[PDB]
């Protein structure tokens, strides 16, 4: 195939897309359903 | 030449004698040290002449 | 730039003077005679407390009254504060008549003030 | 001349200033377990050899860059620190001379050709 | 409205806090390309 | 009981004397390898 | 070719600075990248704290930790814990914004584009951390400046406007301070006091005046111990008592800054004289106080006669005697009976409470900040709840206080921790070891037997 | 600043600007130029 | 001056009101701004021999630690005795006219 | 909202523009 | 106070600049002649436009 890529740079890009989507749900205790707002 | 317990402290205080710093030295430190000193002792004649009178000080027999 | 206080004085300003010329009636009390006889230790009570709320009471001449003579009358009402600094730390002194002409200094502010700004 | 109605003296090598990062003159290290020694329970007449000695490592260092060789350092040093053992202290003269290494080359910090010169010639008496 | 006439900074300066937190994890990641 | 607290005084400042110079006398120098 | 590897220094990735100990190049370039990013959270997080501000609240409603620390220099506050101009907030942080970039600046020139080591360079600012005379001027050229630091806020003091005083009559003020206690009797005497209730040995500093001496103090025994490390050694005894390496001068500092935020964890926690009440949030000691008083002057437009009645436990429900004599309040505020804040200062008479003035004296202005610091106690949640855990979070209030004591208890342990961890490393460091035991000289089969 | 502080700091620079320093640079830009000779 | 005027172990100076009355012992405070020039104050006497003093602590450690110059060594003769009599008795004529005017 | 998405675009611009950093220096050649 | 958008506006992207264009001049030793100077033409249009939102601060 020979069209490796750094694992690092996708080791941010996975890593950043996993802290937004827990990064979304801590946003979500404060506006929503269960916030008590 | 009479040694004592006395003389054996105080020999490395007056051990040298004329141990000199070079030519000219650590004159002018000593010239604004002076300089200083001699413009203290201007102010202070003059706030005791009442010549120098600031606000709040009143040379007088107002006092503590 | 508002003229006519109507409810602003007559409820507010009307209340604001009030209260302070209340403490200021009474104030021909203990606490001279405790700077006459022998009481150091209530002055203290008295500088916090009775003339604490003559001060934290006379604090909103900002919030009140007419913004043009606002910056003028902070520091009257300053002076007021910072002579009687020296009425409650004469008492670390003991020597009840460096206390007894700063009390005197009191009758040369709080009623000037009380005859000032009618507005 | 005795007299001392007016003079007497020395000293000189203390804290003026500079503020400098340049002429590193290699510098000098104590050995350790050494003590500057007071002249008074040294002896007035056992300093003054001791004194012209000082001079003496310089007057032959001086005389050994104008002959071009530093044999006449190298052959009279070998053996003397052994000679004034009894004497003199060892670790004294080696923090002595290094410093006396290290204050020459920064006279010659200016000419910048002659200091590498007597920085080979100092520590042939400093190796020695 | 700390400011008193900026006034459309209070979007940019609500997050220059987190940044300092921002740097601990770019020494990870620039330890990540080159030594290990 | 005044006449006791002394008494308790003195043995806290003994044994605290005897640890505050036990480590000022060498304590970096019995660490049983290079300059024991 | 690289400065950094596994294999040439015998340090992994992390341990990521142990490669940075004989280099003292970019070690500077540690630092001061680091000290860039201390002051870039210095003057940002009070540039986050003003505009999520609004003047006409109070201070601690909004949890905010660094504009109740400018409020004590008095930067724009009138009188009683209003705030009158908040644009001396705003030029403090940005002084300290746009500072970041000039000392980022230096941080990143030392450790990628300048020397890797300076002895050479320099001869000053170079270091072999053996060279006794030399690493003591690097102590006496910081405590020169942190004596010029400690005048500096004395200076704001009896010059540049002044500092608040909480014991200014008439609620708060700020006032410039005028005789600053010079008698050392009091000020050194607070060092031999009690570090139990009662004295509150480094914490009860009333009268701001003791804190304004002290930074006389302080500064004038810094410039002092600031000129002797310049021009002296350390003493025969001093050589042999320490470890002389690049290790342990992190955890000789790493002993002092855990213990520092120990204290940094009782100084927001019991002190209402440096931490104001009207900015900073009252305290558990003031809470509680304040708690019993508001019932006890409720009472007295109920009328009930407070001496008389005995609490539900034979005890008097409001005014009971404490142990010591002083009539204080009653209930679970026994604990807290050493309660000395502004309000309530006129209540002390000469024994304590005194119930000729408990009665007729109670102000409208006196009450009302007990009322408020009745409900604004410390008790909150992880998040933003506040008041008691089983009540419902029906409003919000950390009181941060309580929310910046905790915060520094986490980093005071914990630099207990790595200190007590850099002190293994450090006495091995000397003594070879650090590595592990030999194969061959076990010294442990040398010992005798038991 | 007081009218008598300043009115004594205007000698100061007076008594310094007139008297001092046409001393100094009336002395030694002389005597430099007219040096002694020590050749003989 | 501290340690003796102040009240940090021992008793202070005289101190009376003006128009002398009640003039008693009393430690008086250390008064350091301009107010303790005038000599009618007696907050300066206390606030003399701590500055005083520290900056006679400041000379002394200073002075041990140099040597004079030959530049001024062979001109104000300082091996001799006599010329370091000489500035003491000079030196005191100053002293006694303040005490003379004082 | 106008100013909140702003927000989140001044979120979105920072975070990447840190390791942008790290990949150009890791592709031109420079050393890491 | 309508520059006020603009200059700090102009301030905000031009140290977006310097947060990324640092360390690449730094980083890399062979362009380092070329940028050696441009971080002075860098630094010193940041020096003189922080001064000048400091001026135009306190004139509205
Ligand atoms: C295995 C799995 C485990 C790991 C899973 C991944 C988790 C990673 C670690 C957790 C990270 C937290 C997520 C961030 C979201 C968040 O938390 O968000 C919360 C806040 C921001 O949310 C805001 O929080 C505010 C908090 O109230 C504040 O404001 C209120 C309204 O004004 C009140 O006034 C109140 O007084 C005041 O406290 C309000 O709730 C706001 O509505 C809300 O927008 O994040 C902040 O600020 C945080 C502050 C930043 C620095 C932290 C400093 C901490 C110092 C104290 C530490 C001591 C020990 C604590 C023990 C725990
Ligand atoms: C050696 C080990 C020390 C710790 C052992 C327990 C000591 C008790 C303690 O911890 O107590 C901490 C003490 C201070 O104690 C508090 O000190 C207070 C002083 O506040 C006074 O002054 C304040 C002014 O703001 C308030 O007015 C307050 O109401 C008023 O009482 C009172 O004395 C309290 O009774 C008392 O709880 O020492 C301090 O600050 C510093 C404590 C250092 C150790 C910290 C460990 C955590
Ligand atoms: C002034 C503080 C200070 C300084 C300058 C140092 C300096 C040093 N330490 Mg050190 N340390 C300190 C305090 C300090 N220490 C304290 C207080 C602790 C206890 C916690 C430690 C614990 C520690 C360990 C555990 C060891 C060192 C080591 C080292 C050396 C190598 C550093 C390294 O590679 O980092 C490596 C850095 C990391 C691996 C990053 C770790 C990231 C942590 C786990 C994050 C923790 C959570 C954090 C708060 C973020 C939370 C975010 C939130 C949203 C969840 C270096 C000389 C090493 C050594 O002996 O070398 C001589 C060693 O192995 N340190
Ligand atoms: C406070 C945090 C901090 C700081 C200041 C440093 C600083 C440093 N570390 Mg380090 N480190 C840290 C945390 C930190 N570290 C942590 C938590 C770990 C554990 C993961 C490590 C692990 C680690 C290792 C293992 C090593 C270092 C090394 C170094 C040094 C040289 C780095 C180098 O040459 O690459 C330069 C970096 C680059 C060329 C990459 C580009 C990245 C840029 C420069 C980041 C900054 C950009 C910034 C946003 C722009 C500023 C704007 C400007 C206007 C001011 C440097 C002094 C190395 C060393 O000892 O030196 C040889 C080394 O081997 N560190
Ligand atoms: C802890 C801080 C610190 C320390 C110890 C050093 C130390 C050093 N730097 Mg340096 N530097 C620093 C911070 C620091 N820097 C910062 C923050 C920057 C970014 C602006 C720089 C930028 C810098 C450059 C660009 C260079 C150095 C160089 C040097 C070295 C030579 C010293 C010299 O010739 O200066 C001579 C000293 C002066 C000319 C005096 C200047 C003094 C300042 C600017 C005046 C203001 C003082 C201030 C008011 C004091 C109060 C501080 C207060 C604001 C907190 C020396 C090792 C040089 C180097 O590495 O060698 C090639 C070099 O080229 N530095
Ligand atoms: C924080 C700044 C700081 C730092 C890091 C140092 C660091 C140092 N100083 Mg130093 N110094 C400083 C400020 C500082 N100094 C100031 C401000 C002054 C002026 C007063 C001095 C005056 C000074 C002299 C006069 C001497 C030093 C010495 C020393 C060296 C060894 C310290 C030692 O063994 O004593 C540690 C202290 C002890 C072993 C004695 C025990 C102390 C107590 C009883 C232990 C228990 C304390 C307890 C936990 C807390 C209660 C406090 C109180 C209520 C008792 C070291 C390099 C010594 C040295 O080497 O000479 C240069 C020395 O003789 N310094
Ligand atoms: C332990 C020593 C000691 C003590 C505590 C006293 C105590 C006292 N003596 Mg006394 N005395 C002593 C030794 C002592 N004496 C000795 C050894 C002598 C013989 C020389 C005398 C001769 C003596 C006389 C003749 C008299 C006293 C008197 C007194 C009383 C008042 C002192 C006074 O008015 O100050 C006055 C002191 C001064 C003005 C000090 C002069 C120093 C000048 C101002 C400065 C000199 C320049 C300075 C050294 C250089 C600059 C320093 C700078 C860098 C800081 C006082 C009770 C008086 C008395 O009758 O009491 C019974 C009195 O008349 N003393
Ligand atoms: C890619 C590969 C991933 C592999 C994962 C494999 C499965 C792992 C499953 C483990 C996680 C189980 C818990 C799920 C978390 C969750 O659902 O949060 C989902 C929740 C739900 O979020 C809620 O949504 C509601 C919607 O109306 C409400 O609005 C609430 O306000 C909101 O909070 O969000 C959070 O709890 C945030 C905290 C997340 C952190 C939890 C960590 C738990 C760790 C427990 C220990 C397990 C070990 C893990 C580490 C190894
Ligand atoms: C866990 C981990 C990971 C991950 C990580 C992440 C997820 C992230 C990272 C990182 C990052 C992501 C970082 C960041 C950074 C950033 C930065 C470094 C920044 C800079 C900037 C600045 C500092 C700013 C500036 C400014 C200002 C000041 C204001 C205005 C605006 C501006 C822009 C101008 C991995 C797996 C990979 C590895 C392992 C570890
Ligand atoms: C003004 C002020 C004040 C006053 C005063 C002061 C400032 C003081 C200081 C003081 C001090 C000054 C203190 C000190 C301390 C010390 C310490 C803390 C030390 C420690 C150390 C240690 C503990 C160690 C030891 C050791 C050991 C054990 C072993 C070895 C040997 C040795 C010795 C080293 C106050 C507080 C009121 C408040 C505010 C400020
Ligand atoms: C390094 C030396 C320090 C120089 C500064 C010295 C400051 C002055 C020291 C005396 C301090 C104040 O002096 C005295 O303090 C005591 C303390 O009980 C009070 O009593 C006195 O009323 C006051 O006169
Ligand atoms: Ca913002």
């Amino acid at each position: 195939g020979d069209a490796k890529l750094p694992l690092w740079l996708i080791a941010t890009v996975a890593g950043t897309g996993v802290l937004v989507v827990v990064g979304l749900f801590f946003y979500g205790a404060y506006v929503g359903v269960g916030s008590a707002l | 030449a009479q040694r004592t317990w006395l003389g054996d402290r105080l020999r490395p205080l007056n051990s040298e004698y004329g141990k000199v710093a070079p030519g000219w030295g650590t004159t002018p430190l000593m010239g604004v040290f002076m300089g200083l000193f001699f413009v203290f002792l201007l102010i202070i004649l003059q706030i005791y002449n009442s010549s120098l009178i600031l606000e709040n000080v009143s040379v007088d027999w107002a006092n503590l | 730039e508002p003229p006519s206080y109507s409810s602003i004085q007559l409820e507010k300003i009307q209340e604001y003077k009030s209260n302070i010329v209340a403490i200021r009636d009474r104030s021909t009390t203990e606490l001279v005679s405790y700077i006459q006889k022998g009481d150091w230790i209530n002055i203290d009570n008295f500088a916090h407390g009775p003339f604490g709320t003559v001060l934290q009471e006379m604090n909103y001449v900002v919030r009140n009254l007419l913004p043009n003579e606002q910056p003028e009358a902070r520091k009257l009402s300053r002076e007021v504060f910072e002579h009687l600094q020296d009425m409650s730390e004469a008492a670390a002194k003991a020597d009840r008549q460096q206390a007894a002409i700063s009390y005197q200094e009191a009758l040369k502010d709080l009623d000037l003030f009380l005859s000032k700004f009618p507005q | 001349i005795s007299y001392v109605d007016n003079r007497g003296g020395g000293f000189f090598d203390g804290i003026k200033s500079l503020f400098q990062d340049s002429g590193t003159g290699p510098a000098v290290f104590l050995p350790p377990g050494f003590r500057p020694i007071n002249v008074s329970r040294y002896g007035p007449g056992n300093m003054t050899k001791s004194l012209r000695d000082l001079s003496w490592f310089l007057r032959y260092t001086t005389y050994a860059i104008v002959a071009g060789d530093p044999n006449i350092i190298a052959v009279n040093v070998r053996g003397l620190r052994e000679i004034i053992e009894n004497a003199c202290s060892s670790a004294a003269t080696l923090v002595a001379l290094q410093e006396m290494r290290r204050s020459a080359l920064g006279y010659l910090q200016n000419d910048k050709e002659g200091q590498e010169i007597a920085l080979q010639y100092f520590n042939v008496l400093i190796s020695e | 409205k700390l400011p008193e006439a900026y006034s459309i900074f209070s979007p940019v300066v609500d997050i220059l806090p987190v940044i300092p937190v921002f740097f601990l994890l770019l020494a990870f990641v620039w330890q990540a390309a080159v030594g290990f | 009981m005044v006449t006791l607290k002394i008494i308790v005084n003195i043995v806290v400042l003994f044994f605290v004397g005897l640890f505050i110079f036990g480590f000022l006398s060498n304590d970096p120098s019995r660490n049983p390898k290079r300059r024991d | 070719l690289g400065g950094r590897d596994q294999e040439s220094t015998g340090f992994a990735w992390w341990s990521g600075n142990a490669r940075l100990i004989n280099l003292s190049g970019k070690l500077l370039g540690a630092h001061v990248a680091h000290a860039g990013l201390i002051v870039f959270w210095a003057g940002a997080m009070t540039l986050f704290e003003v505009s999520h501000f609004v003047p006409e609240k109070p201070m601690y409603e909004q949890g905010l930790i660094l504009l109740p620390h400018l409020a004590t220099q008095g930067w724009g506050v009138g009188a009683g814990g209003e705030v009158i101009n908040t644009f001396p907030y705003f030029v403090v942080g940005v002084l300290h914004l746009i500072s970041s970039a000039v000392l980022g600046l230096g941080g990143i020139y030392h450790a990628v584009r300048g020397p890797e080591v300076l002895e050479e360079y320099s001869s000053f600012f170079g270091y072999d951390w053996k060279d006794k005379n030399q690493m003591t001027n690097i102590i006496g050229y910081h405590l020169i400046l942190l004596g010029c630091g400690a005048l500096l806020l004395v200076f704001k003091a009896m010059f540049l406007g002044g500092v608040y005083d909480t014991w200014a009559p008439g609620g708060g003020d700020v006032r410039i301070i005028n005789n600053p206690t010079l008698n050392p009797l009091v000020i050194f005497g607070y060092l031999l006091k009690a570090p139990f209730g009662g004295e509150g040995w480094m914490i009860g500093v009333d009268n701001m005046e003791d804190i304004i001496g002290g930074h006389i103090w302080i500064g004038l025994i810094c410039i002092a111990g600031g000129v002797w490390h310049i021009l002296t050694k350390p003493f025969g005894w001093a050589r042999r008592a320490f470890i002389w390496s690049g290790e342990a001068y992190l955890s000789y500092s790493l002993g002092a800054l855990s213990l520092m935020a120990f204290i940094a964890s009782a100084f927001v926690w019991f002190n209402n004289t440096a931490y104001p009440s009207e900015f900073y949030g009252p305290t558990n000691a003031e809470a509680s106080q304040a708690q019993s008083f508001v019932f006890l002057v409720r009472d007295q437009k109920l009328g009930a006669n407070i001496g008389s009645a005995q609490g539900p436990t034979g005890l008097g429900k409001y005014l009971m005697r404490s142990p010591t004599g002083e009539i204080i309040f009653g209930g679970e505020t026994m604990r807290f009976w050493d309660f000395k804040g502004p309000w309530l200062e006129p209540l002390r008479g000469p024994n304590g409470l005194d119930l000729n003035k408990l009665k007729n004296d109670i102000q409208p202005w006196q009450v009302r900040r007990a009322a408020e610091y009745m409900t604004h106690a410390p008790n909150g949640s992880i998040n933003s709840v506040g008041g008691i855990i089983t009540e419902a979070q029906g409003f919000n209030y950390v009181n941060p206080r309580a929310w910046l004591a905790a915060s520094h208890f986490i980093l005071a342990f914990f630099f207990l921790i790595g200190h007590l961890w850099h002190a293994g490393r450090a006495r091995a460091a000397v003594a070879g070891f650090e590595k592990g035991i030999d194969r061959e000289t076990e010294p442990v089969l040398a010992m005798p037997d038991l | 600043m007081t009218p008598s502080l300043m009115n004594f700091f205007y000698s100061l620079l007076a008594g310094l600007l007139i008297i001092v320093v046409p001393a100094t640079v009336g002395l030694i830009f002389i005597s430099q130029k007219d040096k002694i000779i020590r050749r003989s | 001056g501290a340690f003796h005027l102040t009240g940090l172990f021992g008793p202070g100076m005289w101190v009376s009101d003006p128009y002398g009355l009640t003039g008693s012992i009393q430690p008086v405070a250390p008064s350091w701004g301009p107010e303790g020039f005038n000599p009618f104050n007696a907050g300066g006497i206390a606030a003399h021999h701590i500055a005083a003093g520290i900056v006679g602590i400041i000379a002394g450690l200073f002075h041990l630690s140099v040597r004079p110059p030959q530049r001024l060594y062979k001109a104000l003769r300082m091996g001799n005795i006599e010329t370091v009599l000489s500035s003491s008795i000079a030196a005191v004529f100053f002293a006694a006219f303040v005490v003379a005017g004082t | 909202n106008f100013e909140l998405i702003a927000q989140l675009l001044m979120l979105s611009l920072i975070v990447i523009a840190g390791p942008v950093v790290i990949v150009l220096l890791a592709f031109r050649g420079g050393d890491l | 106070t309508l520059l006020f958008q603009v200059l700090l506006a102009a301030l905000v992207i031009v140290s977006f600049l310097m947060i990324v264009a640092v360390p690449v001049a730094y980083a890399s030793p062979q362009n380092w002649s070329q940028s050696k100077p441009l971080i002075f033409i860098g630094s010193g249009l940041w020096a003189v436009l922080v001064i000048l939102v400091g001026v135009f601060n306190y004139l509205v």
